[PDB]
């Protein structure tokens, strides 16, 4: 992601959602997600709060 | 249904037809007369006021 920061935030917005699955109890990474997406401002701004 | 040629899927079934029953709930009251009453009622002895 060491990019320029226009095609930073273009990566943002468009490709650093990750999906995770919806019906089980344990964090399931979810494999192409077609019906929802967690999108990530904590993994653009590298901290944790 | 709204739709989207996305790879999650739509559904095929439109205009459901379901049937519905119903329930009972019958409602009661009594009303008394007297047999003098009646007899007044019906019989005019004509006599008097």
């Amino acid at each position: 992601a060491n990019k320029t920061l226009f095609k930073t935030i273009d990566e943002y917005l468009l490709r650093a959602k990750d999906c995770i699955r919806g019906d089980t109890d344990t964090q399931y990474v979810c494999v192409e997600g077609t019906e929802q997406l967690i999108e990530n401002p904590c993994r653009l701004t590298q901290e944790a709060l | 249904r709204v739709a989207s040629g996305a790879g999650l899927p739509t559904s095929r079934q439109t205009t459901i037809m379901v049937t519905k029953y119903s329930e009972k709930s019958p409602i009661t009251i009594p009303f008394e007369l007297s047999a003098a009453c009646l007899t007044y009622l019906r019989e005019t002895f004509e006599g008097t006021i």
